[PDB]
């Protein structure tokens, strides 16, 4: 079933008790942090073998 | 609980895995702060029972 | 419901 994608990460957050709001508030945030955090995979599998 | 939803012309929440479509209101959603923030949010009305009951 | 009771 199609669903947009931060719509399904509010279902994730209602999954471990954090209110659904507490993404959309905090959405681009959420996003960069993610974003930022498959960054330093790539450099700990780059760097670390 | 469950997910808003539109037909074209008219606005309903329903619950996720059935499709049931209800009345949006005052009691099956609940506030958090100004429109402002929220990506992707939409104008409707959300429907308050009480009122024409206090002008009983 | 506490301040509709101005009705
Ligand atoms: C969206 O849902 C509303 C409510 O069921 C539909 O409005 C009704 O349409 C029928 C005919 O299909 C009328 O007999 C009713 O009087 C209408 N009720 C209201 C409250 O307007 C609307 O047609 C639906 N739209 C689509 C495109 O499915
Ligand atoms: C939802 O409704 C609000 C008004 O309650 C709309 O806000 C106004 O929109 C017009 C046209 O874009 C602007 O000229 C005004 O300056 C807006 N006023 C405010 C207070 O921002 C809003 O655009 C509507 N949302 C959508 C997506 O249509
Ligand atoms: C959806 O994405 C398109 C670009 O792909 C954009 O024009 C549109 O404003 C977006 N709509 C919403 C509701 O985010």
């Amino acid at each position: 079933l199609q669903i947009p994608f931060a719509m399904q990460m509010a279902y994730r957050f209602n999954g471990i008790g954090v209110t659904q709001n507490v993404l959309y508030e905090n959405q681009k945030l959420i996003a960069n942090q993610f974003n930022s955090a498959i960054g330093k995979i790539q450099d700990s599998l780059s760097s670390t073998a | 609980e469950g997910v808003f939803v539109s037909n074209g012309t008219h606005w309903f929440v329903t619950q996720r895995n059935f499709y049931e479509p209800q009345i949006i209101t005052t009691d099956n959603t609940f506030v958090s702060g100004n429109c402002d923030v929220v990506i992707g949010i939409v104008n409707n009305t959300v429907y308050d029972p009480l009122q024409p009951e206090l002008d009983s």
